[PDB]
């Protein structure tokens, strides 16, 4: 049930940066966005620290580690 | 991902098709398609063909499910007398476990090494407990084997896991030894005998002591186990590096793991090894790159396939057909080589 849901997320992640590609402003960011591109992620990073980091998980790391988030939001 | 998805039984190759939910066979010496009369609820990752040939364990991360293969009869030894569509009766193995527990994984799953006894299913999950199954009672596990030292299992929860298990041969206490490896590099030997109706599993006993001990705990990337049927018995531990140990068993009275050899694969990714049943010096490694070749004398390696991942991999070894490894690619690019 993790394995499979992670495999699937891979492949969509694959597709969106094929479309990216292909494409190269707005769902420019967006499918910058579907990825977990950093930089995109900072400069509309204006709503707060704590915002910033689930933003941050969900598209970098869809799989979460409890003892390791302490690091993650410093 | 890495996949075994075909198998031989008596010259027929047997392919699973995922979609269909079905075996295609081919008489490799005659296309007929073997439906599951109940589909599996999870992504087939492997297939096991029973010792006793009547029984095809469908196996997955998240369950498994055996097959029962259709009587053979007529004038070509056809299933079902040759139709070209055999619905065949399929029975999923602890269900109500992989469906309670959303972050149980099966970790591997392997048959009873005994052709004349009713065929049992070992069932090794992320929680490091060995299940036994007998095909007659497919609900309640036959027996349960934690592997915690005996002073989730605790080992489990400080990420410990046990990653392979291979049986070696009939040995004197006759029971089946059972080697078990960890993630950790670390091998355990249990004794399982089997006598009808009463199981003796014998005390977990994994104190090998490596010769040499390692500079550096062997990686926290241990991914298979092989048992070569030989005496002494030959261990080959595999990583995800793609280094290959090759461990002679001797007594120490727990046995002693010492390492003749260690092998690096030229990979350039988890490992799954296959025995050569003409060979004993012989096995195959596949991976998500190709085929290795190991042969041991330096050991010789060859990379027989360099990829593509193999989906499938068996060694044919008929009268008729000759002595062929089958590969099959996740592109469905069917490979035959004579060996």
């Amino acid at each position: 049930t993790l394995t499979e849901f992670e495999l699937k997320w891979q492949h969509w992640r694959e597709e969106c940066e094929r479309h990216l590609q292909n494409g190269t402003v707005h769902m420019e960011a967006v499918c910058r966005v579907l990825l977990g591109d950093e930089e995109v992620l900072l400069e509309k990073r204006d709503t707060t620290w704590y915002h910033f980091l689930v933003s941050r998980l969900l598209f970098k790391h869809p799989t979460v580690k409890p003892t390791e988030l302490h690091f993650y939001a410093q | 991902q890495l996949r075994n998805l075909l198998c031989v039984l008596d010259g027929d190759l047997l392919v699973w098709d995922a979609e269909e939910c079905a075996f295609h066979t081919v008489t490799l010496r005659g296309e007929q398609k073997l439906l599951c009369t109940n589909p599996p609820l999870f992504d087939v990752n492997e297939v096991l063909l029973s010792p006793t040939q009547h029984h095809v364990a469908l196996v997955g991360s998240k369950g498994v499910m055996v097959l029962e293969i259709p009587k053979r009869w007529g004038k070509k030894s056809e299933f079902e007398g040759g139709e070209k569509t055999v619905n065949c009766r399929t029975i999923p193995i602890a269900e109500r476990i992989f469906t309670s527990s959303t972050s149980l994984l099966l970790k591997q799953a392997i048959w009873y090494p005994s052709e004349t006894q009713e065929p049992h299913l070992i069932l090794l999950t992320s929680d490091n407990i060995l299940r036994l199954y007998n095909l007659q009672d497919l609900f309640t596990p036959v027996k349960v084997i934690s592997l915690s030292s005996a002073e989730r299992s605790y080992k489990a929860s400080l990420g410990e896991t046990a990653v392979a298990c291979d049986f070696g041969p009939l040995a004197v206490l006759v029971a089946y030894p059972l080697y078990i490896l960890y993630e950790t590099g670390e091998t355990y030997l249990m004794y399982i005998d089997l006598q009808k109706s009463n199981i003796t599993v014998g005390k977990l006993l994994g104190p090998l002591p490596m010769y040499p001990a390692a500079e550096d705990n062997y990686g926290y990337d241990a991914c298979a186990l092989l048992c070569l049927p030989c005496v002494p018995n030959i261990i080959v531990i595999a990583t995800e590096s793609g280094l290959l140990y090759h461990c002679v068993v001797l007594e120490g009275l727990i046995p002693s793991l010492y390492v003749f050899e260690c092998v690096e694969l030229e990979l350039a990714c988890p490992i799954k090894l296959h025995r050569d049943p003409i060979c004993p010096s012989r096995y195959h490694c596949t991976h998500v790159a190709g085929v290795h070749s190991v042969g041991l004398t330096k050991c010789l390696v060859e990379h027989i396939l360099c990829t593509s991942p193999i989906q499938g991999f068996w060694i044919i070894s008929d009268l008729f057909l000759g002595t062929s490894m089958i590969c099959i690619t996740c592109d469905f690019e069917c490979i035959v080589r004579p060996l």
